[PDB]
């Protein structure tokens, strides 16, 4: 019914909480000290034992992860209604904020590398039976060549969807969602019951690959209802309008493929990215 | 394209804005919830409606925003709700406008059962002449016509609201709501180029919802029309690929049935444009009608 912080293999004497690092839809994220760390406090209902035992199911998994492209899960203390999740703190900027900084060169060799890092990290989490369910550039960190994935598995237990007969959709979410998912969004949809897969996670990498070259998200102009219909029926942009060759544009066709089984594993995708000029 | 009973009320509104000057949070006292609130300005004995959109962005953008919402000072019509000022406060831009005591047509339809054809004839002129104003005198299209944004009052005016003037506020809003009732034209859903024809369709589909008393997609079977569980993507794919909705043959005049049928054509070139609808039999007939709109309003709403 509870999780204590001494249950972890990271030796924990004292934990300090600093300023708020940023606004976010899911709990709050503070600076912390332990070295420096990132504390995400989240709130639950006092007695919803069915979602809390579902959460312990998650974090036991993360206790086993260690990999240089995955944020370091350090600990997680659960005494309801307050919960925390403690990962190491990422020096540097989000890939989101780097893609959008004019002062930053993003050459086709360097984007091929930043994509390979995410793929490695993502192969590792798949290897261990962990879907991310919210892969995106705001949940990848970049600092002078080191590339770290964060926030994996959080979406299951998240509640970022929560008006009456009206689903809240945030800008940028829908263009990461493979069609098998898009076709199912309702005002009754719950994050714990959407059909995520290793395939939907590869789709979301496609959206980052587009974003790495376009330096903006796909479907930037269009309204949300438009995006749902276009994407449910299979309509995907390409990168010829900005002068990207056949091979940079062949990545997208494989990752964004309409039938899941046609999308590669992360292993296969790592091979395809090695073969670029 | 000009009346004088209408010319008095606009000259009466242009004087009520001289009274306000500039605006800030502490000027306003919350009366009731309507997100929008009906609020009581204290520096001016004028009950406004304030809408509060939450935005969180750096200052060079919030000023680029307010500059573009200054355009609504210039636009003024008896078929457009009145704009007073637009200011930023506490991480939320606030638009204060004319308050309208009858509400939107989707809540009067919520309380009434269905709206009788004669009243719907007037509103179409409101809407028809409303949108034609902004295309001809401001080169803007509405971009969000639906029942929730058509406003009525005990004095008997009907006007539009909530339209696409500021292209940067479009961009700065962070998240959108999607539900079971969509009013988006099939050409917008498919991502192709679009004009005021989208608003005409959005008007057509709004008119058949108000005349039937039920959002008309998916169309009801014979069991539900006699007495008179779906995912977003199958509603939107219905709108693009199935034949458009249509009024029930029996209970509505042939002029009306055609009027919506011409709005709900799928190919936006064949759809009726703004002033084809100005000369349609159905609105020539309702124009030269005497309906006491304020009377039907105050009687069924209770004010
Ligand atoms: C925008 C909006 C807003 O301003 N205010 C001020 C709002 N408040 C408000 C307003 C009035 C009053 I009294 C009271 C109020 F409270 C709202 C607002 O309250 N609420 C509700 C409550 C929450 C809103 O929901 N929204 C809002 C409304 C509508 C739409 C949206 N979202 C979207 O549409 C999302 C999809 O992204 C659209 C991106 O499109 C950007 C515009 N890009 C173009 O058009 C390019 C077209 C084009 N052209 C080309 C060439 C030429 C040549 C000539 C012309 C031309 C045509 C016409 C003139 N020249 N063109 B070419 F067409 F430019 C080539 C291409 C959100 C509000
Ligand atoms: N390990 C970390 N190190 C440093 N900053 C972090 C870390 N994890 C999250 N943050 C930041 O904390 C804030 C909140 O994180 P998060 O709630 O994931 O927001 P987000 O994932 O960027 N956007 P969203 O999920 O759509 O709400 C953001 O400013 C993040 O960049
Ligand atoms: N000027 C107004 N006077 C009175 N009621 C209003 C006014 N503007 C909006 N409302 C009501 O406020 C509620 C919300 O309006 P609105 O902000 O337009 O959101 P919405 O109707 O749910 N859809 P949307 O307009 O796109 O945001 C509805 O019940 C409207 O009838």
């Amino acid at each position: 019914t509870s999780i204590f912080l001494q249950e972890w293999d990271i030796p924990f004497e004292q934990l300090e909480i600093g300023e708020l690092i940023g606004k976010g839809r899911f709990g709050q994220v503070y600076h912390g000290r332990w070295g420096e760390v990132a504390i995400r406090l989240i709130d639950i209902e006092r007695d919803n034992e069915d979602q809390l035992k579902a959460f312990k199911r998650e974090v036991m998994a993360y206790r086993q992860t260690r990999h240089e492209n995955v944020v370091l899960f350090m600990g997680a203390c659960m005494s309801p209604p307050h919960l925390a999740i403690i990962t190491s703190l990422c020096k540097g900027r989000t890939l989101y904020s780097v893609v959008r900084d004019a002062k930053i060169v993003l050459d086709v060799n360097k984007t091929r590398q930043i994509a390979q890092e995410i793929v490695k990290g993502m192969g590792y989490l798949h290897a261990k039976g962990i879907l991310h369910k919210d892969l995106k550039s705001k949940n990848v960190f970049y600092d002078n060549g080191k590339v770290v994935i964060t926030d994996f598995g959080l979406f299951s237990i998240s509640g970022v969807l929560q008006r009456e007969d009206k689903l809240r959709i945030q800008n940028g979410w829908l263009c990461h969602l493979a069609p098998e998912i898009i076709r199912q969004l309702s005002p009754d949809t719950e994050e714990d019951k959407l059909p995520f897969s290793k395939h939907s996670d590869v789709f979301a990498l496609g959206t980052i690959w587009y974003e790495l070259h376009a330096r903006e998200w796909p479907f930037k102009t269009q309204p949300a209802e438009a995006i749902i219909w276009q994407m449910g029926t299979g309509m995907k942009p390409n990168l010829s309008q900005i002068g990207m060759g056949k091979e940079i544009s062949d990545i997208l066709l494989f990752c964004w493929a309409f039938e899941q089984e046609e999308r590669p594993t992360f292993t296969k995708l790592m091979d395809m990215l090695e073969k670029l000029p | 394209e000009l009346d004088e009973q209408q010319r008095k009320r606009l000259e009466a509104f242009l004087t009520q804005k001289q009274k306000v000057g500039e605006l800030k949070d502490d000027d306003f006292e919350k009366i009731s919830e309507l997100v929008v609130f009906k609020v009581s300005h204290k520096p001016s004995g004028l009950v406004m409606a304030r809408k509060l959109i939450h935005l969180e962005i750096k200052p060079a953008i919030r000023n680029q925003i307010i500059r573009e919402l200054q355009v609504l000072h210039e636009c003024n019509s008896p078929y457009i709700v009145g704009f007073y000022g637009a200011f930023y406060s506490d991480g939320e831009i606030s638009i204060c406008m004319e308050h309208m005591d009858g509400g939107s047509l989707d809540q009067v339809l919520k309380k009434a059962g269905r709206i009788p054809e004669q009243i719907l004839g007037k509103v179409s002129i409101a809407v028809i002449k409303g949108l034609t104003y902004l295309r001809e005198k401001h080169k803007i299209m509405h971009r969000d016509v639906k029942p929730s944004n058509i406003l009525v009052n005990s004095r008997g005016e009907i006007k539009l609201c909530d339209f696409g003037v500021s292209g940067q506020l479009i961009d700065s809003m962070a998240n959108s709501f999607v539900g079971t009732r969509s009013y988006m034209s099939p050409e917008r859903l498919q991502g192709t180029h679009y004009s005021v024809q989208s608003d005409i369709w959005s008007m057509g589909l709004s008119l058949v919802e108000m005349a039937v008393g039920r959002y008309p997609i998916p169309p009801p079977d014979a069991k539900e029309l006699e007495l008179m569980p779906m995912a977003i993507f199958e509603l939107l794919d219905y709108i693009v690929n199935e034949p458009p909705p249509k009024l029930p043959s029996a209970v509505f005049s042939l002029e009306f049935q055609d009027f919506v049928n011409k709005c709900l054509i799928k190919n936006p070139a064949e759809r009726a444009d703004l002033k084809q609808l100005m000369v349609h039999a159905f609105i020539k007939r309702s124009d030269a009608e005497e309906v006491d709109f304020a009377g039907w309003l105050c009687s069924t709403i209770g004010l």
